[PDB]
């Protein structure tokens, strides 16, 4: 029950991201009921979550948390329902989560956000069809791109190239971006794409899931019918030869290998699976969260 | 006084939100009834068993607030036309659920998007909902002037934007609306919520929406400019569109976040108010008929019917009309009585259809200013108005005026007239049978007598207006032809419509008719060059008349008598709308038919396609002789 931390945590869990030392970051939204808001949480003890009385820190946000991501080791970048991108930062003591800036630049729900290589800039996608490049230090939008014709479903920064990032939209476009080019967007050659994930060890390789439950390996083609519904996210493991965790609206988590073959299957969740994060300490442990308010700790056989 | 609303996709608490919206100066709020991101499963476990509540409780607002302040919005994840079957099923169930919850709350309107070309299933679900209980709730189809794909930044290197003109392509969003409402069989509860983009399209794309049931205009904050002082404003082109939209009295909706953070949020709204205050409506005639806009009226038949007292009052509240008569009589008296005979030559004037006596007085005022002598007859077959005439004659006019309570076709005049004056014209000129009346009265006009008016002509022009088409369509009655409403004309102050070609003359009549073989039947063919893509719903009618020489009356728009209130245009509908492409010609045929009892009109379209002959044998509409 830390200070300025809400007593009750929202039901719908959307984000779960580990950091270097192993503290777990939780993003929650209230998608029903009287008040539709969100919150941010930090669990230095990952097994204590989602219990609010045994968390390291917490804070309430004005609107929901559509997506979030770490910014270093004390920064939290939030995609708000209010159309704003928010940056929160832990104090030196890491007992309070304070709002660093909250800028209302998008005209609709900000659905996706991703931090670039340098860790000083981030790219966000919104239902207003726009994609914006942010200067986290100056708290301003460096660029605003309207390349898509529909909602921007997912934006994923390049792991090591600070000017490159992916994005997919309901206009059926997968766009590879390189802000070094005069025309920075490039359309990469089905069902609507819904999730993106670069390969951590291969520069020009990424994967993307579609609204029909298929995961595809793409060189800048191999695919497999992994889920029976929309593929919500794709997370590679930190291993030298990484595994691929895919979560979907079918309430299941899958773990695939180099050829997109299934090595593990979890159905512990009773609602949508919203995120997945690999432990930096134990590489075989995989944590998932969902709208069933469950924080499951999977032990993936390697 | 602009009725405006605030569009939001994020509402943490309804009470606080609605308060901030009201304090900023808005009349209503567009908000989702279910959380936009709260995707819901309806078929597959375990997700379908998600414990409630599924959304907010209706107790958070009073019934009066739900009825007047809230506009529901369909959740953006609902895609009934998705290519994935599973997503179509869930979207159908979710659409009915959200729509039914809107009806449950008694919301006055619900917002649904038209953001792609195929909305077939979306229309089916909506239509199904409409036929599940009779309700008055409205459905606002959110559709943009310019499809997002057609306004995206040219920043995709391997997929550049189009730089050549695609005339029809730039009208694609209108086709989205047209197909959707046609699938919905022109439901009166389905209106347009036109969304305005940062860059306006060609005029033809904008004109496309002329005559469409536009109930709301959506203005994103990102389209506003910034003047020196830092307040949001609009380009002169956008102001031109806002002015056009105010004439339609649409409700304006402000969407998007505050980008002029230096100023408060009511700033955008203030600009609308400011623009509303800065416009000009022609004296009277736009004051006058603002309440009669697109209001269908049965054409008068002053021959077969006796007009009521207040109907004559309307005729008399138009001084410009009668001063034209006075001048017309004035000029005629001078031309027929030289100065040397001003004391010996008494002219016999006969008002044929005197009503309550505005022409009688106009004749008296004409003789005075002309300094000539006139002997007046006031003929009027409506006995109730003859009561007004004879009280006028005893109290004021005196022996100079002789009231004759008779039909001009049967009256046996004691002498012959030098000038017959009549006001027997309708919106379509001869649609009250002025030719037949003056023909029967022609025998007691001197061989050199003058008739005022001397001639009149009717004009036709093809119009597009899905709004008026729906109003005519709504005129079905219990015990007649289910389509008889399309085979009769209406007097209406045409407002929300689009004139597809310049009016052309149709029927002309001259009086006196010296011809030995008088035949008032008519058959006329007209070809209207149409330079736009549109849909034909009917033909607007006007008329011009020559009172005397250069003195005239006209409701034809290009020659409209300035300042005259009398006579709205007439409307001839057609049963089935007709698609017309740019450059095509609309060929219409009109007949003026008659027997010994009734006169009527028959019309048909022969190009680009053939319509059915309308009102054959006056089956649905006749004018009593
Ligand atoms: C509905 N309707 N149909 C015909 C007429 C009409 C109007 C004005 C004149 C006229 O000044 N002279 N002679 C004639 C006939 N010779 C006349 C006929 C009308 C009509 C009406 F009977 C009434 Cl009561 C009101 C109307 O509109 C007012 C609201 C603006 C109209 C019209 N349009
Ligand atoms: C000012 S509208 C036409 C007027 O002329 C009258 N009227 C129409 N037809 C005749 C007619 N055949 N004989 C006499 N009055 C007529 C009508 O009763 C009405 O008052």
């Amino acid at each position: 029950l830390p200070p300025n931390a809400p007593a009750c945590m929202e039901r719908q869990l959307e984000a779960a991201r580990y950091r270097s030392d192993g503290a777990l970051l939780l993003g929650a939204s209230s998608l029903s009921g009287r008040c539709w808001a969100g919150s941010l949480w930090l669990f230095k003890d990952p097994c204590a979550a989602p219990n609010e009385g045994f968390c390291s820190a917490g804070v309430q946000t004005e609107a929901g948390v559509a997506d979030l991501t770490w910014v270093g080791e004390r920064g939290i970048l939030v995609a708000s329902d209010s159309g704003a991108v928010e940056l929160w930062e832990l104090d030196e003591n890491e007992t309070l989560i304070v709002s660093k800036f909250c800028k209302y630049e998008h005209d609709d729900i900000v659905s996706t956000v991703s931090v670039l290589s340098s860790g000083t800039q981030a790219v966000s996608g919104s239902k207003d069809i726009c994609i914006k490049v942010w200067d986290l230090a100056q708290q301003v939008v460096l660029s605003s791109y309207r390349a898509h014709a529909a909602q921007v479903t997912c934006v994923a920064a390049s792991p090591h190239k600070d000017s490159v990032f992916l994005s997919c939209s309901e206009d059926n476009r997968i766009l590879l971006w390189d802000t070094r080019c005069p025309k920075p967007a490039s359309q990469i050659g089905g069902y609507l794409p819904t999730s993106l994930a670069w390969h951590p060890q291969q520069s020009e390789v990424f994967v993307f899931g579609d609204e029909n439950g298929t995961v595809s390996l793409v060189d800048t083609v191999l695919s497999s019918a992994v889920h029976s519904q929309c593929v919500t996210g794709l997370v590679f493991s930190p291993h030298s030869v990484p595994f691929l965790a895919s979560l979907s609206e079918d309430c299941s988590l899958a773990v695939l290998d180099s050829s997109l073959s299934e090595l593990f299957r979890s159905q512990a969740h009773r609602d949508f699976v919203r995120d997945a994060t690999w432990s930096p300490l134990n590489h075989s442990l995989l944590t998932t969260v969902g709208w069933d308010h469950q924080v499951v700790h999977h032990v993936v056989p390697t | 006084r602009v009725s405006s609303g605030r569009d939001l996709n994020c509402v943490p608490e309804i009470a606080d939100t609605l308060g901030a919206v009201a304090k900023q100066g808005f009349d209503f709020l567009c908000m989702p009834v279910f959380h936009p991101r709260f995707k819901r499963e309806f078929i597959q476990e375990p997700a379908k068993n998600r414990p409630g509540p599924q959304t907010r409780s209706d107790l958070l607002l009073s019934g009066r607030d739900w009825n007047t302040l809230i506009v529901g919005k369909l959740s953006p994840w609902i895609r009934p036309d998705s290519k994935v079957e599973k997503i179509r099923r869930n979207s159908e169930a979710a659409m009915l659920q959200e729509l039914n919850f809107g009806a449950y709350l008694g919301l006055p309107a619900f917002l649904l998007p038209l953001n792609q070309e195929d909305n077939t299933n979306l229309a089916r679900v909506l239509t199904n909902h409409i036929h599940t209980g009779h309700h008055s709730s409205m459905f606002w189809m959110r559709v943009p002037l310019v499809a997002p794909e057609d306004l995206r930044d040219d920043i995709i290197e391997n997929a550049p934007t189009t730089h050549t003109e695609e005339y029809s392509g730039e009208e694609k969003t209108w086709m989205w609306w047209h197909n959707f409402r046609t699938l919905c069989d022109y439901s009166k509860r389905i209106a347009v919520a036109l969304e305005i983009g940062a860059d306006l399209p060609s005029n033809h794309v904008i004109d496309r929406w002329l005559g469409e049931p536009i109930k709301a205009a959506i203005l994103p904050t990102s389209i506003f400019l910034t003047n020196k002082k830092g307040f949001p404003v609009l380009s002169k082109m956008h102001q031109r569109l806002i002015f056009r939209l105010l004439k339609l009295e649409v409700q304006f909706i402000i969407t998007g976040t505050n980008h002029h953070s230096e100023k408060e949020f009511c700033s955008y709204l203030q600009y609308l108010e400011y623009l509303s205050q800065n416009r000009p409506p022609p004296n009277a005639y736009e004051l006058f008929a603002k309440g009669y806009e697109d209001y269908l009226q049965s054409p008068l038949q002053p021959l077969m019917d006796n007009l009521e007292s207040q109907t004559y009052e309307v005729f008399e509240k138009d001084p410009i009309k009668y001063s034209q008569y006075q001048q017309a009589i004035y000029k005629c008296l001078l031309d027929r009585v030289p100065e040397e005979e001003k004391d010996t030559n008494v002219q016999v004037l006969m008002v044929l259809g005197a009503g309550r006596g505005p022409l009688v007085n106009a004749s008296l005022r004409a003789a005075k200013q002309a300094d000539r002598r006139i002997k007046l007859y006031a003929v009027e077959k409506n006995p109730n108005a003859v009561v007004t005439l004879e009280n006028w004659q005893f109290e004021e006019w005196g022996s100079q005026v002789t009231v004759v309570s008779s039909d001009m076709r049967e009256w046996v005049a004691p002498e012959k007239a030098d000038i017959i004056v009549s006001e027997l014209l309708g919106s379509f000129a001869d649609n009250e049978l002025s030719p037949e009346c003056l023909d029967g009265a022609q025998h007691f006009l001197k061989d050199d007598g003058v008739s005022i008016p001397g001639e009149y002509t009717s004009f036709l022009a093809p119009i597009s207006s899905s709004k008026l088409y729906n109003e005519v369509r709504a005129c079905r009655e219990k015990d007649r032809d289910p389509e008889a409403q399309f085979e009769m004309p209406y007097v209406v102050r045409l407002h929300n419509f689009h004139q597809l070609s310049a009016p052309q003359p149709c029927f002309t009549f001259s009086h006196p008719n010296r011809d030995p073989m008088i035949d008032n039947n008519r058959y006329c063919t007209l070809e209207f060059p149409v330079e736009v893509n549109t849909v034909l719903h009917g033909f607007a009618g006007y008329f011009e008349t020559v009172l005397y020489q250069d003195i005239t009356l006209s409701i034809r728009p290009e020659t409209h008598s300035p300042g005259m209130f009398s006579w709205f245009p007439i409307l001839f509908p057609i049963k089935q709308p007709i698609t017309v492409r740019e450059g095509q010609t609309i060929c219409v045929r009109f007949w003026r038919c008659s027997n010994s009892k009734k006169v009527w009109y028959e019309w048909a379209v022969t190009a680009p396609v053939c319509s059915a002959i309308h009102n054959p044998t006056g089956r649905s509409y006749t004018i009593g002789l």
